[PDB]
């Protein structure tokens, strides 16, 4: 999958229609801002990567106000991290919190006491694996229930409507907009995690390399019993005592290398290489 | 006062002996629900005027609460806070040295002890052998509904004296119910009321509390005919249907359109094996997709997959009508179970004009 | 209910059971008899079963809740046939019909 | 800066201007004022429609607490309308703290998974109503008393775990003497569920009593009658929007707040779209300040142009050239439209009063059905109208005069401007019945006419129903399938116009990949799929084609159409 890094040389097709499509999409920003500012939260749904449109909207209209961007497609994001970021910067508070619910209570009380605070949220790929928790969406909806917070979200998964319940629907107060941009999902697939054997075996002792080669050969022929494997290793004179063979087996185990959990085709290609 | 309770009271009084005398370290009393364990022991303790601490296990759901409540009540009989059982033993030894507590037995009544076996491993053995450790003329009583056979720890401990409270009978129940007669009418009237009530309900309801509650509820209707103007036949004829209606309930005391179709489809998916599904729906010859296909087949009109149907699904899940089986994080292959009674689904199908029995594979 | 449970244990050798089978065979017993006074509905029998489980004469297997209701739950009896017979012999006012059903 | 490893990014640096202008300002002001009035009336109705139960609750609580001077408990059935509850509950506490007791504590099931947290929240809210254990609560009550009871509200017991419930009940049973306690239950399903939650050993300690709440259908009918069939609001709605909102309500939620939100969105869109929506006396005075561009916009209206076509050529020239004459004529037409609205509402209400007692309800039971079937087409042109008339012609005299008495009550209440002789004749009354039926039919023919038949209706009507559908009831699967199958509708590229279901090779990689996936089996072999994709795109190169295939596969896997399997290497299910 390393070849992916070199695959970016392919040129796009029919880019003129995409240009007109983006120009048509650009004109809805004022209406979206008006709908946000009256107490509505907006979801964007449609085919194609819509990150570019959101970034354009931010850099065009949100350069004069406080705004927080969370690109949830990163698999390391959690709601507690968002809460900590809000507390540390929006309110500039450093004190730790005993529980998530207590942090939510503090934030709600602070925002209710201070009516001069306005915050904008820009969430990318709200359907992330880490944000699908019921408590996560409950927390986000409770946050969005305030009249001093504006929410723009994006949907890219098919089963998104199952996330929201009737009470959650009432809390979120959603409006929908269809914006299909046809953009490739380069960045959003970049962080996602869908050679090693050669590098490991390069610096290992040649006896271990031969033993592993024999093990691969037997595995491709048809798991070995310990006794038969020891006898065959004896026959090749790569082992002088069973303690040494078990030491080599433990060395292989330490690298997570009896069955080898490696695909047959990869082993066949590696043997000749 | 106590009625039909004279053997157990005499046995307990003989057991206690004199105040300066010693007694058993542990007595385990067990009986039925309406045997009156709490009433008899508390009345006896009040009558004998003994230093006793009454404790509910349920109220003291934590060890610290239990020990602190015991110590505070004992001190009030004569603030203290303790945390460990050894500290409780030491503080009990310190506090028991009062002159009023010098040559007298101390009683710790515990009720609802069934939860004690779920609190700590060594708490029950420690409570059993309290008199050895304290050596201060201490007695501990137990009240429970479960037999002693299930209270035995694996290691074995000091066996308490086991006691049983006798079960009630027709005469005893009638006497107890007829004791607290209302003053505004004759005693024989209330006795006849109790007699007919027992003759109607003794087959099922033997609970004294429940039967007394039923009598209290139904007496006003009993006394109406004489007010309207000792006629046994007249009263019985006037009163029988009301008694039957009351016996109908001894222990008891509008969905949206598409929701009905979702519910019936879920019931069909749950109670009909998959192999026969096409046999009932395919025109020619559980997971979410199966439910969607069944719903699409049943409804005569083309329903668009609007998010509102998913909102209905989630709302039904919340209302505890459909149970989620799989992991909450896995919202692409979810599993569901239907928990609706068959009479309810038949009624809703009748309100929908749908014949579910024609499709139930098990009935066919 | 206990006699029905014993009959279930005899017919199905050492297997669990639920509320529905017991209810069905109790209904069979009360329907075979012409007009005996045992016309009871589902909720009262359900409450009686709950009380029996509360007294810990019946224990669940592989305990779970929510996924399985009180109904359709695998129950087992914690008594022996000779114990039931001896206890029934000393019952004060056991009716003839239930005694003969127990013998059958 | 928005592409780093850390997913948390944060940045630091008038209402009407976002709507753009004087017409825009006036439209925004009218929007705000009308929304204020509408929600105020909604709150008024919400408070009004629960007295007959609030008084019952107050008297029940008074009776229960009289004995204290067995735990009293009231069961309240509230239906599936999960959105309504909170609002009602608001008013609920506003009764109790005003009348009987200043101690009301409502609790959730989400925030009380364990009894420790339950008691913690309970005591925390009791603290500001004016380890934690029952002794502490008793001491607090003794201190604050040194006798008002305490009120606890359980909202959603379905989510409550049983064990905490039985524990709390059994603990509170033994301390009733120490402090009074009363429970309020909120049950969404039938009350029978209470028997399935509490074992009888615990249930025997409660004296439960049952109340029932208002049905949602009556609530909707009252709201519709008070807010749309009245003359106090200038805004009106076409039939399509009414039908779609009624469908959503009756088929989805039985909730009124969703209907209110739809109405608000309709109002916002109507004031955003039509510049002429700036427009009783307010419009009368605003006509004088009209602008020439707005004059031309008025000149462009379809109903206006049909009305101009109706009049003579000289009047046509006078309207098309003069401005003040146009203003005066539009003023007269607006007054005529107002009169039409008045008499339409009155006549429809009287007709529904006549129809309400008809057996089998040929034209419905409530206001909404008759109103929408009148809005659709002319009633008199349908044979069902004749059937209704001939069924009316069979009424008995006593029921007929009772119906006439109800209609006379309607006339004396709010039929104030026209045809008191109708009520006089009703007082005067087969021949008479036939005369009454014929007179009612004449009224129906004269006054029941579609508002679309009159000019300048577009000022007070909205018609973009499909936009409302797409902005409230989204169809992500349908839109995604349309994008995947026939991208021509999004691109207008003639190369994609071949057939339906055939394979346009010119289509982008994702579309052709999805279409190839569709025709294959339920398990997709990746190598065979790649070979097919290469064959399709064919009609250095190999690596580029493989790159496009991998990118398309990853995209489809992200969208959820792909779930991999380990049973067979390189296979995926749908
Ligand atoms: N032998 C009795 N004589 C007089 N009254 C009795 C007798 N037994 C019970 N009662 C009355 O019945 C009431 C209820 O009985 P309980 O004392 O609750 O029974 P119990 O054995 O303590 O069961 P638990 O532990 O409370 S579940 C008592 O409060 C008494 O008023
Ligand atoms: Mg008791």
């Amino acid at each position: 999958q390393t070849l992916r890094n070199l695959l970016s040389k392919v040129s796009p097709s029919f880019s003129a229609e995409l240009k007109q499509l983006n120009q048509q999409y650009e004109k809805l920003f004022h209406k979206w801002m008006l709908q946000l500012h009256l107490g509505f939260n907006i979801v964007l749904y449609g085919l194609g990567s819509k990150r570019d449109l959101l970034e354009r909207f931010r850099t065009t209209m949100l350069q004069d106000s406080i705004h927080v961007v969370i690109n949830g497609f990163f698999p390391g994001i959690s709601v507690k991290s968002v809460l900590n970021s809000i507390t540390e910067e929006v309110l500039d508070h450093m004190g730790t919190f005993r529980s998530i619910l207590d942090q939510l209570d503090w934030i709600v009380n602070k925002f209710k006491e201070d009516s001069s605070l306005e915050l904008f949220l820009l969430i990318h790929n709200l359907d992330s694996q880490m944000l699908r928790g019921e408590k996560s969406q409950q927390i986000i909806g409770q946050l969005s229930s305030l009249h001093n917070i504006y929410l723009i979200a994006s949907i890219d998964h098919l089963n998104a409507p199952l996330m929201w319940d009737h009470a959650k629907q009432s809390l979120f107060n959603w409006l929908w907009y269809e914006t299909t941009t046809y953009s490739p999902y380069t960045e959003e697939t970049s962080y996602e995690n869908s050679s090693s054997l050669t590098h490991v075996l390069r610096s290992l002792t040649p006896n271990a390399r031969g033993i592993f080669r024999l093990l691969i050969k037997y595995q491709l022929d048809n798991g070995l019993s310990f006794q038969d494997f020891y006898q065959q290793c004896r026959e090749a004179f790569l082992v002088n005592s069973d303690l040494t063979l078990r030491a080599q087996l433990t060395e292989f185990r330490d690298h997570k290398l009896l069955l080898i959990p490696v695909d047959n085709g990869t082993l066949t290609d590696f043997l000749e290489k | 006062v106590v009625l039909c309770r004279e053997s157990q009271v005499s046995i307990l009084q003989s057991l206690f002996g004199e105040r300066h005398h010693f007694s058993f370290p542990s007595i385990f009393i067990y009986g039925h629900t309406a045997s009156g364990k709490t009433y008899v022991t508390q009345t006896l303790l009040k009558t004998l005027e003994l230093p006793h601490v009454f404790v509910n296990c349920v109220e003291c759901f934590t060890l610290r609460l239990l020990l602190e409540q015991i110590l505070n009540k004992l001190n009030h009989l004569s603030e203290i806070t303790c945390e460990t059982f050894n500290d409780f033993v030491r503080l009990f030894k310190q506090v028991t040295t009062a002159e009023n507590l010098k040559d007298q037995t101390v009683y710790i009544v515990l009720d609802k002890a069934e939860y004690l076996r779920d609190m700590e491993a060594n708490l029950l053995p420690g409570f059993l052998r309290l008199q050895e450790l304290a050596d201060r003329n201490v007695t501990v009583l137990f009240l429970s509904e479960i037999v002693w056979e299930k209270f035995r720890p694996n290691t074995g401990c000091f066996e308490p004296f086991v006691l049983y409270f006798p079960d009630y009978s027709i005469g005893n129940l009638q006497k107890i119910l007829s004791h607290d007669h209302p003053p505004e009418y004759s005693a024989d009237f209330y006795a006849a009321y109790i007699n007919i009530l027992l003759g109607v309900f003794y087959t099922v309801c033997r609970d004294l509390k429940e039967l007394r509650h039923l009598a209290v509820l139904n007496f006003p209707k009993y006394c109406e005919p004489v007010v309207k103007g000792r006629d046994t036949r007249k009263l019985w004829r006037n009163i029988e249907p009301h008694l039957k209606k009351a016996m109908q309930t001894v222990y008891l005391r509008e969905l949206p359109y598409y929701s009905k179709f979702i519910l019936i489809a879920a019931y069909l998916a749950s109670y009909n094996p998959a192999r026969t599904d096409k046999r009932f729906f395919l025109k020619h010859h559980f997971p979410l997709d199966r439910l969607l296909a069944i719903l699409y087949s049943i409804v005569d009109s083309r329903v668009a997959p609007t998010a509102n149907i998913f909102s209905q699904i989630t709302s039904l899940v919340t209302l505890q009508l459909l149970t989620l089986v799989g992991h909450d994080d896995q919202l692409d292959g979810p599993k569901y179970k239907c928990t609706v009674s068959l009479d309810f689904i038949r009624a809703i199908a009748r309100t929908v004009n749908f014949d579910i029995i024609k499709y139930l594979y098990d009935f066919l | 209910l206990i006699i029905a449970m014993k009959h279930l244990n005899d017919i199905y050798e050492e297997e669990p059971f639920n509320f529905q089978m017991v209810y069905n065979e109790f209904q069979k017993f009360v329907q075979r008899k012409a007009h005996s006074v045992y016309n009871f509905e589902k909720p009262v029998v359900m409450k009686a079963f709950e009380h029996l489980q509360q007294l810990e004469l019946i224990k669940p297997m592989e305990r779970t809740s929510g996924n399985s209701q009180r109904e359709y739950q695998l129950m087992k009896l914690l008594l022996d046939n000779t114990q039931i017979m001896n206890a029934l012999q000393k019952y004060p006012n056991c009716p003839t019909d239930v005694r003969q059903w127990a013998t059958s | 800066t928005s592409s780093m490893s850390k997913g948390c990014f944060v940045f630091k640096p008038p209402i009407e201007d976002y709507f753009n202008p004087e017409d825009s300002k006036l439209r925004f002001e009218t929007y705000q004022l009308i929304w204020q009035q509408m929600k105020s009336e909604n709150e008024r109705l919400q408070e009004e429609l629960n007295k007959n139960l609030f008084d019952n609750l107050i008297e029940f609580l008074q009776k229960s607490h009289s004995g204290f001077q067995e735990i009293p408990t009231a069961a309240l059935v509230l239906g599936v309308n999960v959105t309504d509850h909170d609002l009602t509950f608001g008013s609920l506490t506003e009764a109790l703290q005003n009348n009987v007791t200043p101690y009301v504590v409502s609790l959730q099931a989400k925030d009380c998974p364990d009894m420790k947290h339950f008691l913690q929240k309970l005591i925390s809210q009791l603290m500001d109503c004016c380890h934690y254990s029952m002794d502490s609560l008793s001491s607090w009550y003794m201190t604050v008393t040194q006798s008002p009871p305490v009120v606890v509200i359980l909202k959603d017991m379905e989510s409550f775990a049983t064990k905490v419930l039985q524990d709390f009940i059994i603990i509170s049973s033994q301390h009733l003497h120490e402090f009074p306690l009363i429970l309020i239950f909120g049950i969404a399903t039938s009350p029978i569920i209470i028997h399935r939650l509490l074992p009888h050993a615990v249930s025997s300690l409660l004296c439960i009593e049952l109340f029932q709440s208002l049905s949602c259908k009556e609530h909707l009918t009252t709201v519709l009658d008070k807010l749309l069939l009245t003359t106090q609001f200038p805004f009106k709605i076409n039939e399509k929007v009414l039908q779609v909102l009624t469908n959503i309500f009756l088929y989805h939620d039985f909730s009124v707040q969703n209907f209110i939100k739809g109405l608000q969105l309709s109002l916002l869109e109507h004031f955003y779209s039509q510049p002429l929506s700036v427009l009783l006396p307010e419009a009368k005075r605003r006509i004088n300040f009209l602008s020439n561009n707005q004059c031309e916009n008025i000149r462009r209206l379809p109903s206006f142009r049909r009305y101009v076509e109706k009049q003579a050529s000289e009047k046509q020239v006078a309207l098309l050239t003069n401005e003040r004459y146009l203003k005066e004529e539009t003023q007269l037409l607006l007054e005529n439209l107002h009169v039409y609205h008045m008499n339409y509402f009155l006549v429809l209400r009287c007709l529904h009063k006549f129809t309400s007692s008809l057996p089998k309800y040929p034209l419905g039971r409530q206001i909404r059905e008759l109103y929408c079937t009148c809005l659709e087409k002319n009633i008199w042109d349908s044979e069902e109208y004749a059937s209704v008339l001939q069924l009316l012609r069979m009424l008995a005299k006593d029921e007929l005069m009772t119906i006439l008495e109800k209609c006379f009550k309607v006339f004396k209440s709010y039929c104030e401007n026209h045809l008191g002789s109708t009520a006089k004749r009703i007082e005067e009354f087969e021949v008479l019945r036939e005369n009454v039926v014929n007179f009612i039919d004449c009224l129906v023919r004269e006054y029941l006419l579609p508002p679309e038949t009159q000019p300048l209706h577009e000022v007070v009507y909205f018609s973009a129903a499909h936009a409302l559908r797409e902005h409230l009831n989204a169809a992500p699967r349908i839109a995604l399938h349309t994008a995947l199958n026939n991208p021509y509708y999004y691109l207008k590229n003639e190369a994609l116009k071949s057939e339906e279901g055939c394979i346009p090779n010119i289509a982008p990689d994702i579309c052709i990949a999805y279409k190839l996936h569709l025709e294959c089996s339920r398990l997709i072999n990746l190598v065979d799929w790649s070979e097919a994709f290469a064959t399709v795109v064919t009609a250095e190169m190999n690596e580029i084609i493989h790159a496009r295939f991998i990118r398309a596969v990853s995209e489809l896997e992200l969208l959820g159409f792909i779930k991999p399997t380990k049973q067979k290497t390189d296979h995926v299910a749908r």
